[PDB]
Parts: C-alpha cells; sequence; structure tokens
RNA sequence: UCUUGGGGCCGAAACGAUCUCAACCUAUUCUCAAACUUUAAAUGGGUAAGAAGCCCGGCUCGCUGGUGUGGAGCCGGGCG
RNA sequence: ACAGAAACCUCCCGUGGAGCAGAAGGGCAAAAGCUCGCUUGAUCUUGAUUUUCAGUACGAAUACAGACCGUGAAAGCGGG
RNA sequence: GUCUACGGCCAUACCACCCUGAACGCGCCCGAUCUCGUCUGAUCUCGGAAGCUAAGCAGGGUCGGGCCUGGUUAGUACUUGGAUGGGAGACCGCCUGGGAAUACCGGGUGCUGUAGGCUU
C-alpha cells in the first residue's frame, strides 16, 4: 500500500503541514498520545526515561504508532496497566506527497498527499515514560524494544527532572515544601514571588 | 579565485604566488586580511627580515 | 462562563492613541490639514486662530506649529474682559466677539500694524474682510481652528471670529454661520448678527423673564443684578468695551511672586518602602495566623 | 452624609412595541406611544430577514420613543400602578437598569378608540446619577468610573424607596 | 515567472512596524527639505499616495525638487551592468533626512574649528581621522591574586 | 461550573436533593507552520567621508509673505 | 409584553476579532467603515516622472503647472 | 508643588481597582428666551451660576496585568570564509570571523515646548 520508509526517511522539502493549501490528507496512523495512568499526581512517578534521537531524520505516523504499541505492551506486562504513563513527544504533521504513476511522465508531477511524518532533529525526545523508581530497568527494556520500529539511532536516556516537569529530581521535593511548586494533576504550577500578594496568602493560609 | 578575494589581493599587491609585501596593520587593513586568509601567509617580520 | 476579552494578550497586542487623542482633546484629522505648510513654503509659518469656549471662559490664541510644539504667538482670555468694563456673561456672543477683538488688536499692536489696520471700528455686523495697503506691510492672514465644536450657524466660535476680522486680521470665512442667517431663504441678516454682538438676545431675555417670572429671573441672572447690569446698558457696555479694548490692548503680565515651598500631594514611595511595605504585610499575615491558631 | 451628587435619578424612559408587521398596524402603534407620551415616535426597521417571523430586512416592524424629565416619571407612575408596584428580582440589569412590560396600553388610563385598537409595550428605566454624561458628550469624554456605578441591589434599593415596591423573589 | 505587478513582494516592506498603526504624527510633515538635501527612502503603506517603488526602498538620495507635499529625489539604481541616476517623485511621508553626512558635517566645522584655533597658537592638530591602531603596551597588575585555572568541563548528555 | 446538555437517582416535584460525563471558563502542559508571528542574526543593499566644500557682504525675482519674511538665482571676497 | 436559538428597545464590555464591489496581501476607528446633505476633479490643457524596460510602445500610476468648477465656516481636499 | 489652552514624541503615558485633592482652573451642574438640533435641550447649540468634588481630571498606592529597559538563556542556536576533515549515509566536528530569541530573574512606570494662571 505505502512504499517502504526508506522513500521518505529524510527532511528534504519544507515543513508541509495540513492546511488551507494543502487538502485531502488523510488522518493519521497515531491518534492517541498519551497512554497509561494519565492520570497519576505529579509524585507518584519521579522516574522518567527518554528515547532521544540521534538523526535528523522524519518518522513516520506508522512507526510511531509501531512503537506506541511496542513500548506499552512491554510495560503493561511488567508493571502492570497502571504502574506507568508513556507520552509520546512526536506529532506527524509534516505531510509526504506521492506522484503516482501506473502517462504523463514528469509533466504536471507535483503530488496528491500519501502520509504524515514527524520532523525529529537530534538530541529531540521521540517519546517519554515516567514510572516508579523500581521500574528504571522496565523502562529502559520498554524503549530499547521500542528503538527496533523506528530508522536510524536513537538512545535511551533517563532523565534527571522529575517526572514529566521540567524541575531537577534532586530538589523537586524542597519545592514543593517552599510551595514554589503546586500539584496539578500530571504536572505541578510554579509559583513565582510576583502578583498580587493576595495569591501569596492563599498558598500560605 | 573569487571576485572579493581577486580585488583584496590586487590592493595588497600580491599578483602573483610567492610574493611579498609588507602591511602596517591596523582595523582598515587587518580585516582585509581576513578576506584573503585562505591565500596568504602572513605574520610579524623582524629587522633581520625586513 | 465566558471568555475574558481583556485578558493578558489583549494588552500584548494594544495600541494606545495619541495622548491629546486619548483625552479627546485633539481631532488629529483636522490638525494635519490645519497646520501643516506646504512644503515649497519651507519655514513660512502657517497661523491659525484657535478658539476654546469652556464652561467659565473663552480661550482666543495665535498659534503656529513647530516640531517641538505650537508656539503661541499672542492669546486673549474672556477672563480678561472686566478690565475693560465687562464684567458678566463672560461665555456669551458678545464676550467671545470681545475676546476675539482683543486677541486681533492685541497681536496687530504687537507688529505695529494697529494704526495701518483698523479694521471695522464701527459693528454693522455684516461680511468685512481686511484688504492689505499696497507700500504697507500686509495684512496678518490667519485661520480659524474651531477643535471639536459642532460648527453649525450661531456657534461661539464665530462670534470671536467676527472680532478678530473687525479687528483687523484676515481670516477666510463666510457669513453662513453668523447667527442671522436664514437657511430656509439662504439670505444673512446683518442687524440680527450686530443684535448678538450686542448682547440684545442675553436683554431681550430679561425682560422675558422679569416680565414672566421675577423667582426665574432672579435665578437665571442672579449674578447680572450683583452688577448692577441691565438691559438697557448692556448695548453700551459693549459699545464702551470694544472703544476701551482698541485704546490699549496691551497685557501687562500678573507680576510673579515667590511662594514659600508647599508639597500639596505625595511623591512616589521608593524601592526600600515598597518592599519593606510587602514584608510587613508578610510578617503581620503570619502574626495573625499565628495567634488565630 | 451622601453626597448630593451621587443621588440616582431617571435617565431617560424607553418605550417600544414591537408590532412584528410594516403597515396598518404600525401606523396605529406609532399613535399610541404619541398619547401615551405626547412627541412623535420614531420607527425601526429590521435588522435582517427571518422568514420564520414574517419580517424582511428594512422593514419597519416596531416603533419606539425616549421620554425624559417630569414626564418620564409621571409615565412610569402609570406603568408602575398597573403592575402594583411589583417586580421581580431578576427584572434588574446588572448595570443598574429595570424594565417591564403592559399587555393593553389602554390600562395606563388611555381611552380606547375603536380606530386604534389594543397594544403591548415595554418600560425600560435607564438609571443615572449627575455625571453620568461625561460619557455621551464630543470633546473630553470619559468614563464614569466604578464608584460612581449603580449595581442591581442599588437600584433594587431605590425602587423600593421611591415607590415602596415589593420584589418578588424568582 | 513572475507577475511585473507594481507591488509585488512588499507584504512585510510596506506594512506598519508593529503597535504603530493608525495616525501619522504631524511632525513628518514638519520637516523642511530643501534642494540639495540628502534623504532616506522608506515607503509608509498608510499613505497610498506618493508611494516609492519597491526597488527605491531603502535607497538614499539627492532632493533636486520641493513641491507642495512631495520632493523630487536622484537616486541611483542600478541595472544589470550599469547604474542610473533616477528622479522620482515621492510623498514626504515616505522620506526622512538621512544623518549620514551629520558626522561628516559635524566633523567639518570641528575641523575648521580646530584649524583655525591651533593656526593663531602656532601648533599642529590632527584633523584627518585613523583606522583603530594596534593597542600599545600595557602592564596587567595581578593584585596579588593567583589568575583562575580554567578547565574544560566534562561532557554531560543534558537530554 | 450552572450559563447549557447526556446518564441516572428520592420523588407529589419544582432551579428541591443527589450525584455523575460532557461541553464551557480559568490557570497549566506536549507538539508545529513555504503561502503564521511579538523577536531576530550572519552574509548583504544604499549613502557620506570637503574646494562642486566652509564662511562672509551685497544685488534680482513676476515666486512665497504680518515682517527687508521665505526660497531660489547671481555677484564680490576670505579660507588649502 | 406577546418574543422562542433567532424580530424590536435599553445599558455595559469591545484594537477592529467588522466593513471597505471582487482574488489575496497591505492600509484604515471623531476613518479609508455606516448614515445624511450638496454635488460632477470620471471635465478642458502642455510638459516632466515612475513602473515593465531596450531604460522603446502600450497600459497603469506619481508629483507639478495652466483654466474652469464642486465642496467646506475654513485650512484644505478632489482632475475617478 | 501644580493646573489650563495648544502641542511634540505617542503605554515608562495603557487597563483594573483603592486613597487623597489647598487655591486658581477644568468640570460636574441649573435652564431653553434667543442661535442651533433632536422621538427626547440626553447629545449638539445657546443663556447661566444655586450646589458638589460624587464622577471626569490630577497626584499617590497594588510582592497588580501590560508596557519600557537590563540580566540569564549564551558565546548557546544560527552563520561568512577553509580543508584530499570524519561518516555508507543522515549529518557532525574543527579552523577563521559575526553572533540571536523564549521560558526564568531584576529594575522603571511619562518626558517635554509655547502662552496664561494658582500656590509666602
Ligand atoms: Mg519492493
Ligand atoms: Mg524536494
Ligand atoms: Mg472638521
Ligand atoms: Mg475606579
Ligand atoms: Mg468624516
Ligand atoms: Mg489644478
Ligand atoms: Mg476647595
Ligand atoms: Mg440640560
Ligand atoms: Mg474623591
Ligand atoms: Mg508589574
Ligand atoms: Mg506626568
Amino acid at each position: 500500500g505505502r512504499r517502504p520508509a526508506r522513500c521518505y526517511r529524510y527532511c528534504k522539502n519544507k515543513p508541509y503541514p495540513k492546511s488551507r493549501f494543502c487538502r485531502g490528507v488523510p488522518d493519521a496512523k497515531i491518534r492517541i498520545f498519551d497512554l497509561g495512568r494519565k492520570k497519576a499526581k505529579v509524585d507518584e512517578f519521579p522516574l522518567c526515561g527518554h528515547m532521544v534521537s540521534d538523526e535528523y531524520e522524519q518518522l513516520s505516523s506508522e512507526a510511531l504508532e509501531a512503537a506506541r504499541i511496542c513500548a506499552n505492551k512491554y510495560m503493561v506486562k511488567s508493571c502492570g496497566k497502571d504502574g506507568f504513563h508513556i507520552r509520546v513527544r512526536l506529532h506527524p504533521f509534516h505531510v509526504i506527497r506521492i506522484n503516482k504513476m501506473l502517462q504523463t511522465g514528469m509533466r504536471g508531477a507535483f503530488g496528491k498527499p500519501q502520509g504524515t511524518v514527524a520532523r525529529v532533529h537530534i538530541g529531540q525526545v521521540i517519546m517519554s515514560i515516567r514510572t516508579k523508581l523500581q521500574n528504571k530497568e522496565h523502562v529502559v527494556e520498554a524503549l530499547r524494544r521500542a528503538k527496533f520500529k523506528f530508522p536510524g539511532r536513537q538512545k535511551i536516556h533517563i532523565s534527571k527532572k522529575w517526572g514529566f516537569t521540567k524541575f531537577n529530581a534532586d530538589e523537586f521535593e524542597d519545592m514543593v515544601a517552599e510551595k514554589r511548586l503546586i500539584p496539578d494533576g500530571c504536572g505541578v504550577k510554579y509559583i513565582p514571588n510576583r502578583g498580587p500578594l493576595d495569591k501569596w496568602r492563599a498558598l500560605h493560609s | 579565485v573569487s571576485p572579493k578575494v581577486r580585488k583584496v589581493l590586487q590592493l595588497l599587491r600580491l599578483r602573483q604566488i610567492f610574493n611579498g609585501t609588507f602591511v602596517k596593520l591596523n582595523k582598515a587593513s587587518i580585516n582585509m586580511l581576513r578576506i584573503v586568509e585562505p591565500y596568504i601567509a602572513w605574520g610579524y617580520p623582524n629587522l633581520k627580515s625586513v | 462562563f465566558v471568555k475574558v476579552v481583556k485578558n493578558k494578550a489583549y494588552f500584548k497586542r494594544y495600541q494606545v492613541k495619541f495622548r491629546r487623542r486619548r483625552e479627546g482633546k485633539t481631532d488629529y484629522y483636522a490638525r494635519k490639514r490645519l497646520v501643516i505648510q506646504d512644503k515649497n513654503k519651507y519655514n513660512t509659518p502657517k497661523y491659525r486662530m484657535i478658539v476654546r469656549v469652556t464652561n467659565r471662559d473663552i480661550i482666543c490664541q495665535i498659534a503656529y506649529a513647530r516640531i517641538e510644539g505650537d508656539m503661541i504667538v499672542c492669546a486673549a482670555y474672556a477672563h480678561e474682559l472686566p478690565k475693560y468694563g465687562v464684567k458678566v456673561g463672560l461665555t456669551n456672543y458678545a464676550a467671545a466677539y470681545c475676546t476675539g477683538l482683543l486677541l486681533a488688536r492685541r497681536l496687530l499692536n504687537r507688529f505695529g500694524m494697529d494704526k495701518i489696520y483698523e479694521g471695522q471700528v464701527e459693528v454693522t455686523g455684516d461680511e468685512y474682510n481686511v484688504e492689505s495697503i499696497d507700500g504697507q506691510p500686509g495684512a496678518f492672514t490667519c485661520y480659524l481652528d474651531a477643535g471639536l465644536a459642532r460648527t453649525t450657524t450661531g456657534n461661539k466660535v464665530f462670534g470671536a471670529l467676527k472680532g478678530a476680522v473687525d479687528g483687523g486680521l484676515s481670516i477666510p470665512h463666510s457669513t453662513k454661520r453668523f447667527p442671522g442667517y436664514d437657511s430656509e431663504s439662504k439670505e444673512f441678516n446683518a442687524e440680527v448678527h450686530r443684535k448678538h454682538i450686542m448682547g440684545q438676545n442675553v436683554a431681550d431675555y430679561m425682560r422675558y423673564l422679569m416680565e414672566e417670572d421675577e423667582d426665574a429671573y432672579k435665578k437665571q441672572f442672579s449674578q447680572y443684578i450683583k452688577n448692577n447690569v441691565t438691559p438697557d446698558m448692556m448695548e453700551e457696555m459693549y459699545k464702551k468695551a470694544h472703544a476701551a479694548i482698541r485704546e490699549n490692548p496691551v497685557y501687562e503680565k500678573k507680576p510673579k511672586r515667590e511662594v514659600k515651598k508647599k508639597r500639596w500631594n505625595r511623591p512616589k514611595m521608593s524601592l526600600a518602602q515598597k518592599k519593606d511595605r510587602v514584608a510587613q504585610k508578610k510578617a503581620s499575615f503570619l502574626r495573625a495566623q499565628e495567634r488565630a491558631a | 452624609k451622601e453626597n448630593p451628587m451621587r443621588e440616582l435619578r431617571i435617565r431617560k424612559l424607553c418605550l417600544n412595541i414591537c408590532v412584528g408587521e410594516s403597515g396598518d398596524r404600525l401606523t396605529r402603534a406609532a399613535k399610541v406611544l404619541e398619547q401615551l407620551t405626547g412627541q412623535t415616535p420614531v420607527f425601526s426597521k429590521a435588522r435582517y430577514t427571518v422568514r420564520s417571523f414574517g419580517i424582511r430586512r428594512n422593514e419597519k416592524i416596531a416603533v419606539h420613543c425616549t421620554v425624559r424629565g417630569a414626564k418620564a416619571e409621571e409615565i412610569l407612575e402609570k406603568g408602575l400602578k398597573v403592575r402594583e408596584y411589583e417586580l421581580r428580582k431578576n427584572n434588574f440589569s446588572d448595570t443598574g437598569n429595570f424594565g417591564f412590560g403592559i399587555q393593553e396600553h389602554i390600562d395606563l388610563g388611555i381611552k380606547y378608540d375603536p380606530s386604534i385598537g389594543i397594544y403591548g409595550l415595554d418600560f425600560y428605566v435607564v438609571l443615572g446619577r449627575p455625571g453620568f454624561s461625561i460619557a455621551d458628550k464630543k470633546r473630553r469624554t470619559g468614563c464614569i468610573g466604578a464608584k460612581h456605578r449603580i449595581s442591581k441591589e442599588e437600584a433594587m434599593r431605590w425602587f423600593q424607596q421611591k415607590y415602596d415596591g415589593i420584589i418578588l423573589p424568582g | 515567472t513572475n507577475t511585473k505587478g507594481k507591488r509585488r513582494g512588499t507584504r512585510y516592506m510596506f506594512s506598519r512596524p508593529f503597535r504603530k498603526h493608525g495616525v501619522v504624527p504631524l511632525a513628518t510633515y514638519m520637516r523642511i527639505y530643501k534642494k540639495g538635501d540628502i534623504v532616506d527612502i522608506k515607503g509608509m503603506g498608510t499613505v497610498q499616495k506618493g508611494m516609492p517603488h519597491k526597488c527605491y526602498h531603502g535607497k538614499t538620495g539627492r532632493v533636486y525638487n520641493v513641491t507642495q507635499h512631495a520632493v523630487g529625489i536622484v537616486v541611483n539604481k542600478q541595472v544589470k551592468g550599469k547604474i542610473l541616476a533616477k528622479r522620482i517623485n515621492v510623498r514626504i511621508e515616505h522620506i526622512k533626512h538621512s544623518k549620514s553626512r551629520d558626522s561628516f558635517l559635524k566633523r567639518v566645522k570641528e575641523n575648521d574649528q580646530k584649524k583655525k584655533e591651533a593656526k593663531e597658537k602656532g601648533t599642529w592638530v590632527q584633523l584627518k581621522r585613523q583606522p583603530a591602531p594596534p593597542r600599545e603596551a600595557h602592564f596587567v597588575r595581578t593584585n596579588g591574586k593567583e589568575p583562575e585555572l580554567l578547565e574544560p568541563i566534562p561532557y554531560e548528555f543534558m537530554a
């Protein structure tokens, strides 16, 4: 049906989003980017491991969907359906075209949309998994398997941030004690020393 | 030789290979030497060299 | 619940109008055409007569525009008129005429053209335009700057304009907007205009109130009574005001007096004061929390 | 002691009769307002065309007028008498205004006329304090200010004191 | 190919800057331009009259004519291998006095004054500019402190 | 969260109670733009770097003008 | 009041999120938008200029100059 | 100290709320005979001076939003010129110069021209 992914591995064309100038793009293969216990509070899952791209390339929505299933199944098998929270961090927005042959030749050769791909950079995170700390080895194995669904080189890297937050894990707890961080579900809100003093009263009352 | 390098080499009077001239240094001239950097060996001569 | 329109983005994207436009004082569409001089006339100033009527005054000024701000060349105020015999009614049509005339006579006195260009010393209220005299300095030409006033017939800005043309200034205009111009017949009555200039419309109103209701009369003209201004003497009062105005239009500035320093409003708090005030508030809040516990 | 320039007053009384169709009825409706108020009203045209309502755009479908000053109070007394000086808390807008409706205009002390018929109408009372006109003038127009505005409570309080009225819950 | 349209490609060139739309400040019309002036052309989209053609945006010229609203400018335009002196008519909204010559004019005056001040004093002053010379010798005091030793930091994969 | 709907659910039944899921609003959060943008490079494009300049005194004008004002032109002169 | 998601009246917020014949892009808030009033600068005329460019033509457009008018209280604006 | 008329730059000046305003002002305010215009003297126009700073307006405030300006982000991203540099490539490193922008943190919150007032 679709061409081998080697035909579209390289970011050769400018980004080609689904817009009012590109109509008729088929729906993407990946429609779910979060699964696991999305509703876990920020503190239940202090660990976060990433799959990081070593290559500047295009990933197809089929490979994102395949990896999501691959990583999720191994996590459910080893940590339970409520022991983790996965977040695919790439959305397939760039559209790839196909000039379908069977004849005009190369005349009028601009192609119709064929699918979608995500344009990833060196160092960009492909997907992330947060779970409890005694699942460090399970996270590494879950992401190591998912790599086989992608072209090119990736690295699994355990983050020093707390879960899916932007704050270093070693200093997360104290910031929560000083009310600089207020849990808001999956993440945290950051409280600066600014704005109406009334807010400070509510936090400190 | 590219057009900008070719002009700068002519102002220094280095129209031929292994041609030599003295250049008194300053912001104006030091930036010219940067343009022709791949085409010249330069440095600070001593009294014996002069 | 509905979207907050005046959110943070509404202000990041917001552009404020010109300050004088925010204040509602200047019409910048009108100002551009009034004050901008043709580029081939270079620095030749483009004068204009500013007439602004406040709730209790009439301000008449002669200004030309510069890049740093307008330079007021001459200025006359209706609150000066008591020096010339007019005590009350300093915002009516007759006062506007006196204020405008005093502006023209004051300006022409400054340039030394008052003897040359005497204007219409006898008020007929009819169309009159001064012409330059050959061999003499040209007549001073300016334009009326009406501001935001709705320039309908009888608008007092045209009373001040009439005073300035009768003073000797050259200001292009027609009679369509003087009181006494009849829209139905498209014809102008110079006697009706002469009535407003002398305030007979005010005097006729007094006799009306006097012959209709004493109480309403006292309410409407309490300060005319206090100054002994009666309907009969109004025309000669204004006539005596014009003659004195032409006799001496010069302004003598109020002598500036030193005053002991006195601050009538607060200054800005310093950073230390503001920063401490929050420190005091924070300690006070916890202190009150600890007690209630 | 309250400052005198803070007291409430009736800025204007807005009477409206949306007859719903141009023609003989609308012209008659304009006459009723002229009787009740004493001044010629002005028609209003449909902003759009609505098939169900049977109105085409730019068609006269309503007649309204503004009554101010002493006449505004006198007519307001008529309408509030017909309502027995009873209003509902919801009838008061959050901006300090209120209004009510009347089913037959004859109830307002207007003698019935065979050539005119009967009509309903709307009463909307716009309240205000002195200084409310700074926002309606040309030169140096401004906003009245938070402390100077009128609240639903203040208007409800004013209605009770001015007419001893009753504000029905609901 | 491309259209030959007059205002093609000026989507950003002629638009007004951010939060600077609306009225044109009147000091734009209070400037005095004289024959022989140097002016920078910058098309303004608010005024659609006298708009200089896009090829003249960002070029500087010499004023040769002044009318009620616009000026005549002689501005060099390069077309292939030649440079033409083009005479354009541009409304004074789209131009502004160039500051390029000022630093020269400021220098002309200070030179003539120095040339006159030093002359009466029987001395000699520098008038010509010079390129920045190489910095002369100087001592650097350590102030009894040892310069901080610096080392490259270890690589750490901040992903 | 009642400012609207879906499920229920005590009911005599209501905007009475009870929840619950949606939409809605409020701060957050992941990810994007050749035909988006508040910002904003490098490289680049004009111009200027004097004698055709600078500064004086005067004359002409039908142009502009409160003004022997303004601008332009012309004439003599001093400055390398 | 009839009146409802939607008729008309009122108050409040409203940087334009509308409108400006049309494609899009720019521009515009006491306006370039909407509504009234008066009107024919969409007229007569010689040159210069700009754009495509060969620095030819056309077309379109830009500053002026000479008349005749419109409009406005006027400054001005208008030869589509 | 500060206001009024006309301004220049056009948020450091805006927006929200709160406090305070001496004198002169500027206003709110009171009326409709006249001028003028409305369904309506609400607006516009006109004639006034009983009352009031309630509001506009002015000054001050807010661990205020915005705006302005610095720091950090960062010599990072990007980039001119160079190599018979690496790599299957994708790309990457170095040499020679230039060098950003968010989030985050701090500070500031109109200046000023002409004319005329008030303020021992
Ligand atoms: Mg095959
Ligand atoms: Mg391609
Ligand atoms: Mg006007
Ligand atoms: Mg307030
Ligand atoms: Mg208009
Ligand atoms: Mg003409
Ligand atoms: Mg007082
Ligand atoms: Mg009134
Ligand atoms: Mg107060
Ligand atoms: Mg702040
Ligand atoms: Mg200030």
